[PDB]
RNA sequence: GUAUGUCUAAAGUUAUGCUCUUAUUUACUAACAA
């Protein structure tokens, strides 16, 4: 708490020393990111959703929407996402700062529900504005380190998953409604490769949601299970799949960012991720390694 | 894209410009500027000062105007503004003279459509958001009255909700009289005229209540 | 204002006794009727009677009506006025109605008119009330 | 034309309108009943509105007549151009 | 059976999921609505409604976020309803129903007998039902 | 929208209005005594 | 009878009117008095630069 | 607090004042109770209400609300230092001391002071709270509305005027055009453009022109009045000094071309004589000198590019500094850089301009304010502007050479 | 539109309040006046119409044409004596202006109450007036 | 983000040439993101 406030006054005289003890999470440490460790990962993305419809002065006018809680845990597959019903909205104004604390708030009451072994240790978060509130929130449990990723994961894109999207809109009220990321996955394979595999999906859907349903419902036989989230393939059709997603970043990157050819092994991981940044220093030394 | 202004009077844009000049008039340079997607404040009342207003001439000289000009030229010395106003026409075409003498269409309809629809429009959001507040109070009305009428149909008389008075002495008027300022008084009599009006009072709202 | 008018309270009301003492105070309400500042007259009939008796309206309502000041009665016959103007619209004529406007403002601008009203105008006067008297007798029989 | 000539001029004209085609006083009430024809009076009533209808409708002709923005300036300027 | 209008008193239209409980689109603002009902259209874009100022709109509803009305038919001072099937027929307030070519907005006005619901016998081609008010009903 | 003056705000209004009885500043007794002439 | 008086500065309504009813005055003719004394003044110059010349 | 509930309670400096009072004594009473309640000793006590009284500043924000308390504080600390060192005169420091007498006199006095003055303020307070507030408002002329109320008092004279000159006894709506008109003979009176519209009758004519040099005086010599007031150093508002440089400009210029029209209506103020003369002093300067005259510049100088570039910097240095920059300003710029990526093209086009171009864009100008007096500052528009400066240049470096 | 009673009442109200509104602003727009006093003999309420009248011409005395117009109004429904009445008002408030006498005569002439013209005229012409008044007489 | 302004807050007053499909612009707006 102490070194919180602070780090607080540091920055209201504009001298923060930009020192952290640990590193971020960039596309090098992204293996270190789990280690037989528990852990939780957070993204505060589309929690303050709008529908955006006209009035009778003519302007604008922005109306709250059912959000969410992106609230993942990387080994498990356990996607736990707190659906943010508008009631929580129609209390107050100045929602963006609003929203922040309300995930943060929520992060927290997870956590604290949660028993001491099951506490998470590294929480990491997508919005690194976010971390902000949530530093404050943690301060009921001091063990629970704060992990600023460098790297930046596609998770506003998460919810735009069909069923997702669907529970989102049902939600009536303030719960949560937890779901496994990946079942069939973990029963093949290691969850790092599960995750790999849902990084590529987000990834996609990020770039283009038309594309991804469309990779996906490419074959109409395959069936989604009621339980899980995604088709359920079989391994060389899912790795196929895979590739055709890992074209569609790509396209995507040579539209956008019109240099997608000629990369570097370590780079062209990054650019799958979008995490490591150019000004990035963690990827100059990752490169001055190699 | 955002850009330094200049270039060259396109007659559509000169047009756009003497239309604005009839609307705002000779001194608010700023907006007909601004109704000018390309020209500037500035430029436009050189423009006007210059080619474009009415009052003045591009007439050629009479052989006594020339001696004149001439003449001048000779006692003032190229301060041509002076010697334009001594003509009494414009100074570029005079100098002209003297020198004579001495030897897309896409962005152009956006910015009509946008003037036209400007110079057509002639009221601060006060008036517009007023107006718009009215049209939307009697939509208002005319729904209450289809819910009372409805419920009249139903069976169940409601009556219409008072206007939310503002403050304790807010006036009705169907309540009581305005401000009852009587008559003068009768110098004729005036009592079967009273009973006849009445009845023809009595008698319209019956017919009303019929209706 | 001055003090001008004086209190237009009738007998019955009042109570029998020779000498009564009655207080004012100036300024003293807002009337029943037209909700206007006025000098409230109020006093014990007797000096042991628990009832005061206090000036309800004001005098220009009072007058305008022509009526009490304490018993809102007609301050000759000692009756309702809307009745007494249902009698009077009944003998001589087909109509006369003494309308209160109840509309807060403009009850104050009615009050403040020197204009009485439809069945004051008979009962002012007591030659006319008289002949409204011997009117309704003769209706009678 | 004065408000004087005019009148008289329009009282001329509404007496050649005309051209076409008893008292008794309560003196203690002041009231001067003059019982008169309700037929004339009825023709007057007629006769009156039908002078104000002709008029009514001759603004309506002349409105419906024809620099300008809005429905008003249009008739500033014509407002202008009398002069 | 998905996508769901509600218009409403406020003078707005609402275009919603069947269950998503989120508007797609909310309507312009200066009209007026009273009763929606769907145009048996062909291609079943057609979501037609009656006003308050005697207008009876269209909207392109696939997709729902389209809602330019393409012709409007004027001329049925209303305060009641209507329906459609090539024609569309609604009923007014005063007098009697109107009949109307769904193309063009124009056709017959058959007398009633007041009130105004109309319906078609969709089984058939050609039979409406009046409901008239106090035990008026009217078939053709 | 926002207009030139014409007809003033009459006192009469403000003379049929119902006292006040508050107390200004300079209202307060100053200079309570009146001075004379000679004559 | 008072000319309806249209500004050069400010409609309130914003009426559009005639070119010539907006801008006016039309008296820029003088020329004749402000002169006198400018022939002999060039004139003089003129003189004076010829004799300095010579 | 919602704004609007945030309007409601800021109490005023009646209620508050009464608050502070009751503070003030809360204190003292509360401070007499904790004694006669067995908490403190008697010199505890005495102690106690000797710095509720030296420290009522910083006990009750009683000076918020009523500065000229201040005074009352200031004597209390006057008698704190008096006392205190003649009651440690051989003493130490410390707290101890009590003796609250004198300034528990000056807060009686301010008590005093101020009684009838809170008599009057909340006796009107809860007047208001009962008795709704005088809606007979009326509000005085302040130097805040002075002037709208002026303009008013104004066109309602000229107004009645008009109407008992107008013989036909027209409408309001008639009178609208009227006044109207008067609005623009002012203006134009501003401007320095004579108001001669055609179709008035002259009665008309001449009474607006009566009314608005009457307004003109009025105007000028407020003005005038001002300029010694801000010459002094007084306090006047910062809008109001803005607008008095307004002023003084318009009429600077109004007097200008007034000047200019003088000049033009009588001939110059220089005699043909005169000028002769001053002709020949010059003639025979130079004639002395061996002067070579400076040439209209040619393509052949070295130095025509190293000149350019003084002054393209010149006109730089006006920009390095003020990063947001006017619509005019961003033109110049641009001349200035494009100048830099064609210096040949540049000088070409300069020396084309300086053969042919004799009518120039108009130079706008305002007044920067140096408060005792206020500079002209001319505004040339920027493509002329390299020209001058390049001829500029060009001259000095000729003139200084030669 | 304008169906049944309570709602016409409503109306009334609304347009009243309107009315009343406008003539708080500009108590002289005698146009506004005018038309509102139109409006009330439009609704077939007469007293409410005079009381309107009563109160512009309060306003304002001198503008001559509202005095018309409230005279035939009176005329409009029949209302003959009030009509004298008041014209008869007009004449004592303002009585150097010609066309109220004039008004006053036509009603009377088409009334064909042809002493009360006669004597009405003789007190016109008594007071001086326009040779224009004579020569009509 | 605001001033500010509307809205809701429950008890029944006794009468018989077009439709269509789309893709693009521009403008404005947007305490929504960058
Ligand atoms: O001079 P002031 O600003 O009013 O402050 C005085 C002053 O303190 P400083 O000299 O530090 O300003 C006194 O100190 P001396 O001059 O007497 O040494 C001290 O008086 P004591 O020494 O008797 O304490 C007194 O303190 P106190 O109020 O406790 O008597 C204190 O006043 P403040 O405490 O209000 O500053
Ligand atoms: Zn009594
Ligand atoms: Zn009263």
């Amino acid at each position: 708490a102490l070194y919180v406030l602070r780090e607080r006054i540091r920055k209201g005289l504009q001298i923060y020393q930009s020192s952290v003890q640990e590193p971020f999470l960039n596309s090098s440490n992204y293996a270190e990111l789990f280690n037989n460790d528990i852990k939780l990962f957070v993204d505060d993305t589309n929690v303050y959703r709008v529908t955006v419809h006209k009035t009778f002065e003519g302007n604008v006018a922005t109306k709250a929407i059912n959000g969410c809680i992106f609230t993942l845990n990387p080994k498990t597959g356990h996607l736990f996402l707190k659906i943010i019903h508008t009631s929580v909205w129609a209390g107050q104004k100045r929602l963006s700062q609003l929203a922040k604390w309300k995930t943060a708030e929520e992060v927290s009451a997870l956590v604290r529900s949660l028993p001491k072994e099951e506490q998470p240790k590294q929480i990491i978060v997508t919005r690194k504005a976010m971390l902000d509130p949530l530093e404050v929130h943690m301060l009921d449990f001091p063990n629970i380190a704060i992990r600023p990723t460098e790297l930046r994961l596609p998770f506003s894109a998460a919810m735009s998953i069909d069923k997702l999207s669907d529970v989102v809109m049902k939600a009536t009220e303030p719960q949560m409604v937890l779901f496994n990321i990946y079942d069939d996955w973990l029963d093949r394979i290691s969850s790092y490769t599960a995750f790999s595999r849902l990084t590529l999906l987000l990834r996609a859907l990020k770039t283009n949601e038309e594309s991804a349903k469309m990779i996906l419902l490419s074959d109409p036989t395959i069936t989604i299970k009621s339980y899980h989230l995604w088709p359920s393939f079989t391994d060389e059709q899912w790795i196929t799949i895979e590739s055709q997603m890992r074209d569609l970043i790509l396209t995507e990157y040579g539209r956008k960012y019109n240099v997608n050819i000629s990369a570097l092994t370590q780079t062209e991981i990054k650019d799958i991720i979008l995490g490591q940044n150019i000004k990035a220093p963690s990827v100059k030394r990752q490169k001055m390694a190699e | 894209p955002i850009y330094v202004k200049g270039g060259v009077w396109t007659n559509v844009e000169d047009q756009i410009l003497k239309a604005a000049v009839q609307k705002y008039g000779t001194h608010q340079w700023s907006k007909v500027a601004s109704l000018l997607q390309k020209k500037t404040a500035r430029q436009s009342e050189l423009r006007w000062n210059e080619y474009l207003n009415p009052k003045l001439n591009f007439t050629e000289f009479s052989k006594e105007e020339d001696a004149q000009l001439l003449d001048l030229a000779r006692e003032l010395p190229n301060q041509w503004r002076t010697i334009a106003d001594m003509m009494a026409r414009p100074a570029q075409v005079c100098v002209e003279r003297y020198n004579r003498l001495l030897e897309l269409e896409d962005e152009e309809k956006e910015m009509l459509a946008e003037a036209r629809a400007r110079l057509l429009n002639t009221q601060g959001k006060k008036a517009t958001r007023k107006i718009r507040e009215r049209m939307l109070e009697e939509s208002k009305r005319i729904a209450e009255l289809q819910k009372r009428r409805e419920l009249k149909q139903a069976g169940i008389n409601v009556a219409i909700k008072k206007p939310k008075k503002k403050y304790g002495t807010d006036i009705d008027y169907n309540e009581d009289i305005v401000y009852e300022q009587a008559p003068m008084p009768g110098i004729y009599d005036t009592s079967t005229e009273d009973r006849q009006i009445k009845k023809k009072f009595e008698q319209f709202e019956r017919k009303v209540n019929r209706k | 204002e001055i003090n001008e008018p004086p209190p237009n309270i009738c007998e019955q009301c009042l109570g029998d006794e020779a000498n009564i003492r009655m207080t004012k105070i100036p300024q003293g309400s807002e009337c029943k009727i037209c909700t206007l500042p006025f000098t409230l007259y109020h006093f014990k009939t007797s000096k042991r009677s628990n009832n005061i008796i206090k000036t309800l309206i004001c005098v220009r309502c009072a007058t305008q009506r022509n009526i009490c000041q304490c018993c809102m009665l007609d301050s000759r016959w000692h009756i309702p006025i809307q009745l007494r103007d249902h009698l009077i619209s009944l003998v001589n004529e087909e109509n006369v109605m003494t309308e209160e406007a109840k509309n807060d403002m403009m009850k104050r601008f009615l009050s403040l008119k020197n204009v009485k009203l439809g069945g004051a105008q008979i009962t002012s006067d007591p030659s006319e009330a008289d002949n409204i008297v011997d009117k309704l007798k003769n209706i009678l029989l | 034309i004065s408000y004087d000539q005019l009148a008289k001029l329009s009282y001329e004209k509404t007496l050649r309108n005309l051209a076409t085609q008893k008292v008794q006083k309560d003196t203690k009430t002041g009231k001067i009943t003059i019982a008169d024809d309700d037929k004339l009076v009825n023709k007057l009533a007629v006769s009156l509105q039908s002078e104000s209808k002709k008029r009514y409708e001759a603004r309506k002709r002349q409105m419906q007549n024809a620099s300008f923005i809005n429905d008003k300036n249009k008739q500033f300027n014509e407002k202008l151009s009398r002069e | 059976g998905s996508k769901f209008i509600s218009s409403s008193e406020d003078k707005t239209v609402r275009i919603w999921e069947n269950q998503i409980n989120v508007p797609i689109k909310q309507i312009s603002d200066t009209a007026q609505h009273s009763m929606p009902f769907l145009n048996v259209h062909p291609s079943q874009n057609y979501f037609c409604a009656q006003s308050m100022d005697n207008r009876i709109y269209s909207f392109s509803l696939k997709p729902k976020y389209k809602r330019h009305p393409k012709k409007i038919f004027k001329g049925h001072s209303s305060a009641g309803y209507g329906i459609s099937l090539r024609y569309i027929c609604s009923g007014d307030s005063k007098s009697r129903l109107f009949t109307w070519d769904w193309n063009t907005s124009r056709l017959l006005n058959n007398i009633k007998i007041p009130i105004t619901q109309v319906d078609w016998h969709p089984q058939e081609t050609s039979k409406v039902i009046c409901s008239g008010a106090a035990g008026k009903i009217y078939v053709c | 929208s926002h207009r030139p003056q014409l007809e003033a705000r009459s006192g009469a209004k403000a003379a049929a209005y119902t006292p006040t009885g508050i107390e200004h500043a300079r209202l307060l007794p100053g200079h309570t005594t009146l001075k004379y002439r000679k004559f | 009878k008072i000319p309806a008086a249209v500004s050069n500065w400010k409609n309130p309504n914003g009426y559009t009117v005639a070119l010539e009813r907006r801008v006016g005055k039309a008296l820029d003719n003088e020329n004749n008095t402000i002169n006198d004394g400018f022939m002999k003044l060039s004139e003089a110059l003129e003189n004076a630069d010829k004799k300095a010349r010579q | 607090l919602t704004t609007k509930e945030r309007k409601k309670s800021r109490l005023g400096n009646s209620f508050h004042l009464m608050r502070e009072l009751l503070k003030m004594m809360k204190l003292i009473v509360d401070t007499h109770v904790q004694f006669r309640l067995g908490n403190v000793d008697a010199f505890q006590l005495a102690d106690g209400i000797h710095y509720i009284l030296n420290h009522i500043g910083q006990l009750t924000g009683i000076y918020r609300y009523k500065y000229k308390v201040m005074h009352q504080i200031r004597a209390c600390k006057d008698l704190k230092h008096i006392i205190y060192y003649k009651f440690n005169k051989n003493l130490g420091k410390g707290p101890g001391c009590g003796f609250w007498q004198p300034a528990w006199r000056v807060w009686l006095n301010f008590l005093r002071g101020t009684i009838p003055l809170l008599e009057r303020y909340i006796g009107n307070l809860i007047t208001r709270q009962f008795e709704g507030r005088s809606n007979e408002i009326v509000k005085t002329t302040t130097k805040q509305r002075l002037d709208a109320y002026y303009d008013l008092e104004l066109r309602n004279s000229v107004m009645d005027d008009i109407l008992e000159m107008m013989p036909e006894s027209i409408r309001q709506k008639k009178a609208r055009t009227i006044l109207q008109h008067l609005s623009e003979a002012w203006r134009c009176w501003k401007a320095n453009i004579p108001w001669d519209v055609p179709g008035m009758p002259a009665p008309i004519k001449k009474i607006i022109e009566r009314y608005i040099k009457s307004k003109a005086d009025a105007w000028v010599s407020a003005a005038h009045y001002n300029r010694e007031r801000i010459k002094r150093g007084a306090h006047v508002e910062k809008t109001m000094v803005k607008k008095n440089l307004g002023r003084l400009t318009r009429l600077w210029i109004k007097n200008e071309q007034e000047r200019q029209r003088q000049i033009q209506k009588n001939g110059p103020e220089i005699t043909p004589e005169e000028a002769t003369t001053i002709f020949s002093v010059m003639v025979e300067w130079l004639e002395s000198r061996s002067f070579s005259p400076i040439p209209f510049p040619p393509l052949t100088y070295k130095n025509d590019t190293k000149i350019l570039v003084l002054a393209l910097e010149d006109l730089k240095d006006v920009y390095a500094s003020k990063v947001r920059l006017n619509a005019s300003e961003r033109e110049e710029l641009a001349l200035i850089e494009e100048a830099y990526d064609n210096p040949h093209d540049t000088l070409n086009r300069i020396k084309k301009y300086l053969l042919t171009q004799r009518v120039f864009k108009p130079v706008d100008i305002t007044m920067m304010e140096n408060y005792q007096n206020i500079s002209p500052v001319y505004s040339v528009d920027p493509l002329e502007k390299i020209t001058d400066a390049y001829l500029d240049q060009y001259l000095w470096y000729e003139a200084d050479q030669r | 539109d304008i169906l049944d009673l309570e709602e016409l009442r409503e109306y009334q109200r609304r347009k009243r309040t309107e009315y009343e509104g406008y003539l708080k602003r500009n108590r002289l727009d005698m146009g506004q006046w005018i038309r509102y006093a139109q409006f009330e003999i439009e609704q077939h309420d007469m007293r409410r119409a005079r009381s309107i009248f009563e109160r512009a011409l309060l306003v304002d005395s001198s503008f001559i044409p509202l005095w018309i117009r409230y005279i035939d109004a009176e005329l409009k429904v029949k209302c003959i004596n009030h009509a004298r009445n008041l014209m008869n008002r007009a004449i004592s408030t303002l009585p150097r202006v010609d066309k109220l006498w004039y008004k006053y005569l036509i009603v009377e002439e088409s009334l064909n109450n042809v002493e009360i013209v006669r004597s009405l005229y003789t007190k016109w012409c008594s007071l001086e007036p326009g040779v224009n008044a004579w020569n009509s007489f």
